DNA sequence: TTCAGGGTGGTATGGCCGTAGGCGAGCACAAGGCTGACTTTTCCTCCCCTTGTGCTGCCTTCTGGGGGGGGCCCAGCTCCTCCCCATGCCAGGGTC
DNA sequence: GACCCTGGCATGGGGAGGAGCTGGGCCCCCCCCAGAAGGCAGCACAAGGGGAGGAAAAGTCAGCCTTGTGCTCGCCTACGGCCATACCACCCTGAA
């Protein structure tokens, strides 16, 4: 479902280091694991809102409840850093 | 995703929360930061497991060197910390 | 001595199957037939079994060892998988 | 009996794996009678999955629900 | 030599808080100031958060307890707390 | 510091119903961190919950699904 | 709030026996836990079985991966024999 | 209504209602609502008649949340279901 | 080859300003029930010794799992029907 | 008392069904060799007993500070009203 978008970014910070087939079968099953995570965190906070919009404030904020220290500051950065590069 | 720099597909992710049945609704700037969250999380763990394969003279990441980055890094650790990855042994 | 530390070295360092598939196969075949009879199974459903029970029974193991240093001891004993299993909440 | 299967040899290699230096005589009763819970849980989780499909093969994605949806999550056998 | 033991009696047959509600106040008060600056609370905010932490350093010192039976022991000790909260996962 | 708040008094109760029939000398200064860490978590989940509503005052519901969210429900703060 | 339908039940069952205000706020927290967890379970199957609309069949299979043993068995035919006794009426 | 109809005493509308607002599915059926309302009225008189007998042990006609502890505590299908609930003020 | 994307109408969501009241911070004041310090003892935890019993290291047999090779037929997937279940929307009134 | 639950009507769409079609799960067969299993010698480690010392339990007493009550103030937050534009549904295109 992700397996060619994985080598995109393998290829940036491993020029040299392939991945075999069962290692992908993972990475699969872990964008598919973090994505319905984040995707059920920020679908539970509206509701919380009695709201009916999942915009890019909900997902922040489900970013940083399951997200640990250090892995929630950096994301919550090259995250925004995506949205004000997109809308601009 | 080149809009914003990414390497994943923004209008995947839109579609999949669309169809989700997460909301009644979906903002049009949830998917970029989701797929860029989801992008940060990929290349982290393709950098921890690739410095490991490095480690152990090989080429090619396998679930062994998976679960020697998740394991041996504490934050990754804590996230995954209920995950059962395949073929990888403990240590 | 040597050859339990030179055991759990090698163990520890591979990621090999540690159960024989096709007794796994019969014991998976032999539950499920209770819930229902007739049944099959995809081979990979039973490799998924395989997967999670053995390291289900590596992490009960782990806690066990914890529990065994605790009583001072180096041998794990049926009530320190017990004691593991109350504290973990099964 | 193919509980029996699952050997004496086999749960010393697991208990190596988890770094157990010394095991006890009842340690491989213990531990049948442990899994026999285990797969008893997982197992009937799948099977009542695969009754609500109206399928009859059991199936990887069964049971990674199935384990899933006790708080043991699997990757690598699903899609 | 009795007094423990009609100590737990009676602590086990009420339901009472027993961490003073003011101390637990500021106590979370100070913990809350280290994320947000003026932030204010209510009168069930507080007390659901002491009985959650009441409820679990209850269950901590179950499982604790049953941490230093194993070591052929009556008195709970640190060791015996790391133990079960290894085991339970924190 | 508002920790010593936590009297030896209060975490001997605690024991007390947990069956403890003996108390070492150090476990009051251990309860303590333990304490603070299990609030620390609690709080910053309750706290994450409310800047989220754009509140200030934060509210047992804030605090019953920062419970909620690491499998610790909690009957009563609701109704 | 099911605080009237609590009552209800609670006087057809014991007939003299009363509740207090806490017990009733721990109940309709009960029941609104449940009610999500049966939900939810219903909505997992839905989208894992790709169909679009919760039933009775949904709602059977969450109540039996839900309730355990003896709990699920009785809750189950109750349900049964409420969707049976409806249509009839 | 539906919920005399169905042989209840649960708000078989309301179920309903919550059902459908509750994006549990894009649409949601016409017997799920009196599935679900039999099953919560089938718990609910569970509990309310182990709590009344244990209260009744203790001669006390209102039932109080340590009533229902014990009763959730005592019997094991309903401890192993609500294994992970805080009961407040329950003991 | 179906899925990501450009342009457009419409409207339902959500943002801005008001505001008014509930309730949360905040200050006094005991007071008495609880915490803090001291003392005693006694009872428990830790260290040592011994042992005898159970676990382990090593051999050897044979047995049963694993690697193919093949069949087949049974069940899961696909496509088209269509008709019946569920929904969108307005009005009256029963219940919470 | 008010608001949403049901009744009623019009309607698009989803899933129950009937075939067909083929992938793979089950069954059988053969072999064979590495691992399981039964045994024995040996040891080293778990458990029982004993002693001591020190560190919690238990009682006493003085003090202190939570809290139960009172009252004030002002700030937050829910409700209202209005309206602005963001997102969705739809038609087509072309691309990975």
């Amino acid at each position: 479902s992700y397996s060619v978008y994985v080598y995109k970014v393998l290829k940036q910070v491993h020029p040299d280091t392939g991945i075999s087939s069962k290692a992908m079968g993972i990475m699969n099953s872990f964008v598919n694991d973090i994505f319905e995570r984040i995707a059920g965190e920020a679908s539970r906070l509206a509701h919380y809102n009695k709201r009916s919009t999942i915009t890019s404030r909900e997902i922040q904020t489900a970013v940083r409840l399951l997200l640990p220290g250090e892995l929630a500051k950096h994301a919550v950065s090259e995250g925004t850093k995506a949205v004000t590069k997109y809308t601009s | 995703s080149s809009r914003a720099g990414l390497q994943f597909p923004v209008g995947r992710v839109h579609r999949l929360l669309r169809k989700g049945n997460y909301a009644e609704r979906v903002g049009a700037g949830a998917p970029v930061y989701m797929a860029a969250v989801l992008e940060y999380l990929t290349a982290e763990i393709l950098e921890l497991a690739g410095n490991a394969a490095r480690d152990n003279k090989k080429t090619r990441i396998i679930p062994r060197h998976l679960q020697l980055a998740i394991r041996n890094d504490e934050e990754l650790n804590k996230l995954l910390g209920k995950v059962t990855i395949a073929q990888g042994g403990v240590l | 001595g040597t050859v339990a530390l030179r055991e759990i070295r090698r163990y520890q360092k591979s990621t090999e199957l540690l159960i024989r598939k096709l007794p796994f196969q019969r014991l998976v075949r032999e539950i499920a037939q209770d819930f229902k009879t007739d049944l099959r199974f995809q081979s990979s459903a039973v490799m998924a079994l395989q997967e999670a029970s053995e390291a289900y029974l590596v992490g009960l193991f782990e806690d066990t060892n914890l529990c065994a240093i605790h009583a001072k001891r180096v041998t794990i004993m049926p009530k320190d998988i017990q004691l593991a299993r109350r504290i973990r909440g099964e | 009996d193919n509980i029996q299967g699952i050997t004496k040899p086999a749960i010393r290699r697991l208990a190596r794996r988890g770094g157990v230096k010394r095991i006890s005589g009842l340690i491989y009763e213990e531990t049948r009678g442990v899994l026999k819970v285990f797969l008893e849980n997982v197992i009937r989780d799948a099977v009542t999955y695969t009754e609500h499909a109206k399928r009859k093969t059991v199936t990887a994605m069964d049971v990674v629900y199935a384990l899933k949806r006790q708080g043991r999550t699997l990757y690598g056998f699903g899609g």
